[PDB]
């Protein structure tokens, strides 16, 4: 046999493509939504002390 | 030339990029015939075999 | 006058059994993709013997090897559209179920129409005078004497009449004088059995009607045709020219008329010998294809199905008794220019029948349904920017006639 | 809502797209591609012949 031993979070075979999911994939969007906001938060609260 | 895709169905496919596979099929298929049994009947460990 | 059921009444519809008495088994599924728009099927061979007293005759006048065709072709579309604006058509009528029930019955009572029309316009047989209708058994038992005396076997032969005329034989038959089960079934339903006189009787309400069209004068044939076995081996038909007729009308002579030929006479095909109707001999007769009209001096050319074969150098393939030359006295059937619906016989390897599949459209949704045997194809589309949504059926006939010399029209004798 | 393919030859894929037109009931098919070129720098190509 080929001595290579394929290991996958998730697989799924769909079309005609084999398709793979870990644990990351699902959650950048919110992610890099909240950093976003953050920052457009801190750069406005700083611009005006008082 | 064997670029005779099965009834290449077209069913709405949504996709960005594409494979270049060829679609083949296998057909199953069931029928009532006529066969004749032989039955041997040697005496020697059981008789009756169909 | 605001509120409406939904429940559609009852309509009107035809009959059909031309379509299913008609052979439909040999012409299926040969006109393919790779076949082309026609297809042709072979003919009988013929052969003739020779008459010596002595056998070392190893070289001799021999027979010949010719062979015919019979070609069948395709017809035109069958077609049905709807289109409406959707919002008034979806208002009060949902999903579109009760339009599928008239446009199917369309569809096939137009086949049977037209199949009617190109089995009176190409039969050969004739048999009494339009003007009488059936009323008697001889009526309809002179077609079985004819088609048996020709010598036809392969195959059964149906016999098709209008509503009317049945309802006068069954009148017929409630007069007999022994059978009960007869007598009973008349007085009660006046149903008629399956075989009438030797024949299939069968009932039909849709047939198609024609015009003879006006003629005039003594006809007569000027040139004489050519009829050899070479000439009309491949179509069965053959071009004559006529003089005495009117001076000059349109329309002399339409499609479908029988033209007589006095002194030549039908033969019985093995054994060549003519036929004999009890007291006169049966003369032969051909069918009009296509309009004729006559210009000054009255000549008329004419193309007609059925042919008087005599050849002189192939004996074996004549079908006629003499071969018409110029002079001959013709005569047409029926009056000058009477309307009638006439009443059909035939065999039943008289005409084919078949239907080609039609591919689905491109891009377009599209349906399949099945109807006595027939596949309509159905497509929809939304073409326009009128908010109109557009829907089409379809069906592909195609038709063939093997042999003309199986079939025509008949009418009453009296 | 047009029925499509993609086709590969040496690399390269090609769309197809088949449709009808219903009244004129014609059924036509097209085959699409759209290159793009560049030149990065004009002194690194050019045409040589033998010399004399």
């Amino acid at each position: 046999h080929i001595p290579l031993i394929p290991v996958y979070g998730k697989r799924w075979f769909i079309d005609d493509i084999e398709r793979v999911e870990g644990h990351i994939a699902k959650a950048m969007d919110p992610q890099r939504l909240y950093n976003l906001q953050v920052s457009m938060l801190a750069d406005t609260a700083a611009q005006d002390p008082g | 030339p064997t670029s005779l895709d099965v009834t290449s169905m077209t069913s709405w496919e949504y996709n960005w990029f594409g494979a270049d596979v060829i679609y083949i099929a296998k057909y199953y298929e069931v029928r009532k015939e006529s066969v004749d049994v032989i039955s041997y009947r040697h005496p020697i460990t059981g008789e009756i075999a169909t | 006058s605001q509120i409406v059921l939904k429940k559609f009444l009852p309509g009107f519809m035809s009959d059909l059994v031309l379509a299913k008495t008609v052979d439909r088994q040999l012409l299926a599924g040969e006109i393919n993709s790779s076949t082309g728009d026609s297809v042709s099927f072979k003919r009988p061979h013929q052969f003739s013997s020779l008459r010596t007293p002595t056998g070392d005759i190893s070289g001799q006048n021999k027979n010949n090897l010719i062979s015919g065709k019979a070609t069948g072709r395709v017809g035109n579309y069958i077609t049905v559209a709807v289109e409406y604006q959707q919002l008034e058509e979806a208002i009060k009528l949902n999903q579109l179920e009760e339009i599928l029930a008239p446009v199917r019955q369309r569809i096939v009572t137009d086949l049977e129409t037209e199949l009617a029309h190109f089995m009176m316009n190409n039969g050969a047989l004739s048999l009494g005078s339009p003007n009488t209708p059936i009323t008697k058994w001889s009526d309809v038992a002179q077609t079985a004497s004819f088609l048996k005396d020709l010598g036809v076997n392969e195959g059964e032969n149906y016999a098709v009449m209008d509503p009317w005329s049945a309802q006068r034989l069954a009148d017929a038959q409630t007069g007999l004088h022994a059978s009960d089960q007869l007598v009973r079934t008349a007085w009660e339903n006046a149903q008629i059995p399956t075989n009438f006189g030797g024949i299939r009787a069968l009932m039909s309400n849709g047939l198609a009607s024609r015009t003879q069209g006006a003629f005039g004068g003594t006809l007569t044939v000027k040139t004489q045709p050519t009829v050899t076995y070479n000439a009309v081996k491949d179509s069965y038909q053959f071009t004559v020219t006529l003089t005495g007729a009117t001076a000059s009308v349109t329309g002399f002579l339409k499609a479908g008329d029988q033209v007589k030929f006095t002194n030549t006479y039908w033969l019985q095909q093995q054994t060549k010998q003519a036929l004999y109707n009890g007291a006169t001999p049966i003369s032969f007769t051909a069918t009009v294809t296509a309009d004729a009209n006559s210009d000054s001096g009255g000549d008329v050319t004419v193309t007609l199905s059925g042919v008087p074969i005599y050849d002189t150098t192939n004996p074996q393939y004549n079908s006629v008794s003499r071969q018409v030359e110029a002079g001959d006295a013709v005569s047409v059937v029926g009056t000058a220019s009477q309307t009638m619906k006439p009443n059909l016989f035939y065999n039943k390897f008289f005409c084919g029948l078949g239907s080609i599949p039609l591919p689905k459209l491109h891009s377009i949704d599209s349906a399949v349904a099945t109807y006595e045997g027939f596949s309509i194809r159905v497509h929809k589309y939304a073409d326009g920017d009128a908010n109109v949504q557009k829907m089409r059926f379809d069906l592909l006939p195609a038709y063939v006639c093997f042999n003309p010399h199986m079939g025509g029209q008949f009418f009453g004798n009296p």
